[PDB]
């Protein structure tokens, strides 16, 4: 089956203010490259044949930026579909619009528009297709996480998440954030319902690369108060005797993945991109073939473009672009 | 031009352009001599040119002059002459000479455009003494927006490395005049050493000003890349083994003007025939002489 993906090119959080009142956060450049180009490069490198860009705020600017990019050329392998509406205002509105339009066919990739990643998800997608063939359409969403220590400057205090997973079948049993909570509460029916092992995970950085199913759009059109992704997984994990629909998980330890939500993630992810943690997506590779972005990689991760004209005595020590 | 004018001519050709090499002016004198000789003998011209080259070996004491004389004598006598009354011969010879002169004149610029890609930003160039080739390649390096510091020795028998530092300080590049006996002192901070040679022997070694060998050996002990930037007319059919095996007419209480650097002491050469390893200097030299 062809691999589809839904890209939410409008994060409905009020975080980049007043940075976002001129250009939306998806057009925000990490290192001379906007975030939508990083996300489209991740989607094209994983192997997505068709994406659905959903842009709400300042969407005409996103349209004029993304049509002249590499992913709207007719020579591009990944075709995009720019879908804008001034009516929807949250991620649940995007997926219920997806169910009303009947866009996806089988096991699309729900992702935001500001995610920097180089994850090859085809192994995780193979695992998800195996679980969909075994459980007979019981497994609904496969959330992709990355192994990371809690001390990393990538994961901040507003987005640290703790999960509880059955580690033999790799399914998510509990999910909650740590915003303003020093202690963490886990229910006990998780152990009595499944006595085949259980593991808690605090080492998981959220990549927001949730692989989904058309049943995800069915669940989003079935329940109106599901505004975003965490509402969906929190309402699905607390309700098992109705709407069973267990959620699985995949954890990557060899590839980078993170999304920007505030200035803290922006600074950490940009420092990871400059320090080449997202190879091949490196500023000298020019994944968006723009003639105004080519760079030369010198020692100490110094990236220099054309016609720079360094002055005498100017010292660039490390990680300069 | 009964030889007196030739000597006078050569001088007028060397003083009219101060940024001009000596062997080029010698080849211009040979071309002038052929242009106005007035002798009808395909052989009558070879003896006159040999006498001219020995007057240009007597006036100029550089190795490049005799090398350019041999290369001009070979390059003028290349095509299928087959002359009826020497008229065709002399005209073709003059045409060949002019072509050869133009090739030589665009050689230096080729050298600079092919060599300046080795200077990294913030590198420290070590240089022996004044030569227009290394100055041109440094002007091509600063033309590509590169920053580097240059330590130029002084080369004591004629303070010309000081003149090189004056001509390179006008280029707005950081240059430091280092005493000649400090090449072991500043080698540890000079990451590469670019030296223009005045004569290239068959094995790949170079004939140069007196302080090149000690500089090259000091570069070999500190593993620094020793680069030589020389033209094609500076090739020579000599094979010296020691510093005494160079001929005495190129050398001069014992104050020689010229030493010899072994080809094992040289990393690369930058000739107009290309960036050459020294075994490529041997192959190309034999091919070039033809």
């Amino acid at each position: 089956p062809p691999l589809q993906a839904v890209l939410v090119a409008d994060s409905f959080d009020r975080r980049f203010f007043p940075i976002s009142k001129d250009q939306p956060r998806v057009l925000l450049p990490l290192a001379n490259v906007a975030l939508i180009d990083y996300t489209l490069e991740f989607l094209t490198a994983t192997g997505v044949q068709e994406t659905f860009v959903f842009c709400c705020w300042k969407a005409a600017q996103i349209k004029e930026h993304l049509l002249k990019s590499k992913w709207c050329r007719p020579t591009s392998l990944n075709v995009v579909r720019i879908i804008t509406s001034e009516l929807y205002r949250s991620l649940g509105d995007v997926l219920r619009d997806v169910d009303a339009k009947a866009l996806v066919r089988s096991d699309f990739l729900l992702v935001y528009g500001d995610v920097i990643s180089n994850i090859n998800i085809t192994r995780a997608l193979e695992e998800h297709r195996l679980r969909r063939k075994l459980e007979k359409n019981v497994s609904v969403m496969t959330m992709i996480f990355k192994e990371s220590s809690p001390s990393h400057p990538t994961r901040c205090h507003e987005d640290n998440v703790v999960v509880a997973v059955d580690s033999t079948t790799n399914r998510v049993l509990h999910f909650q954030k740590t915003q303003g909570l020093r202690r963490f509460a886990f229910p006990l029916s998780l152990f009595q319902g499944s006595s085949d092992g259980v593991e808690v995970r605090y080492d998981l950085l959220d990549c927001h690369i949730s692989i989904c199913s058309p049943q995800v759009a069915q669940l989003f059109t079935d329940n109106f108060d599901y505004q975003t992704r965490d509402d969906f997984v929190r309402g699905l994990l607390v309700n098992e005797e109705i709407l069973g629909n267990q959620i699985h998980m995949h954890v990557t330890a060899k590839e980078y993945g993170a999304r920007v939500s505030n200035l803290h993630m922006y600074s950490a992810v940009c420092a990871d991109v400059i320090r080449r943690w997202v190879y091949p997506l490196t500023p000298e590779a020019n994944f968006t073939d723009s003639t105004t972005q080519s760079c030369t990689h010198s020692r100490h991760n110094i990236y220099r473009g054309p016609e720079v004209s360094l002055g005498h005595g100017s010292i660039l020590e490390e990680n300069v672009l | 031009m009964d030889d007196k004018e030739l000597i006078e001519y050569f001088k007028s050709q060397m003083k009219e352009d101060p940024d001009m090499a000596s062997a080029v002016a010698a080849i211009r004198t040979l071309l002038e001599f052929l242009k106005r000789d007035k002798g009808e003998t395909i052989q009558g011209l070879r003896a006159n040119l040999t006498s001219a080259i020995e007057t240009l070996c007597g006036v100029d004491s550089s190795v490049a002059v005799s090398s350019g004389g041999e290369l001009f004598l070979r390059f003028i006598s290349l095509a299928s002459l087959e002359y009826s009354d020497y008229s065709k011969c002399k005209k073709i010879m003059i045409e060949r000479g002019e072509l050869f002169l133009r090739r030589i004149s665009l050689s230096r610029n080729k050298i600079a455009d092919l060599c300046h890609t080795f200077i990294k930003d913030g590198a420290t160039i070590l240089t022996h003494a004044y030569s227009r080739v290394v100055l041109r390649v440094l002007e091509a390096a600063v033309a590509a927006k590169k920053r580097f510091s240059v330590y130029v020795t002084e080369s004591q028998p004629d303070l010309s490395g000081k003149k090189m530092a004056k001509a390179l300080c006008h280029l707005n590049v950081p240059v430091t005049v280092v005493l000649d006996a400090a090449v072991g002192y500043i080698m540890e901070k000079a990451d590469l050493v670019i030296v223009g040679a005045e004569g290239v022997v068959e094995n790949g070694g170079i004939i140069n000003k007196i302080g090149t060998n000690q500089m090259a050996v000091c570069a070999k002990a500190q593993n620094k890349p020793f680069y030589v930037v020389a033209e094609s007319f500076k090739f020579v059919r000599l094979f010296p083994l020691n510093q005494q095996d160079v001929p005495d007419k190129f050398k001069y209480e014992e104050h020689p003007w010229v030493d010899y650097t072994a080809p094992s002491l040289i990393t690369l050469l930058f000739t107009d025939l290309g960036v050459l390893t020294p075994s490529a200097v041997s192959d190309e030299l034999i091919k070039l002489y033809l």
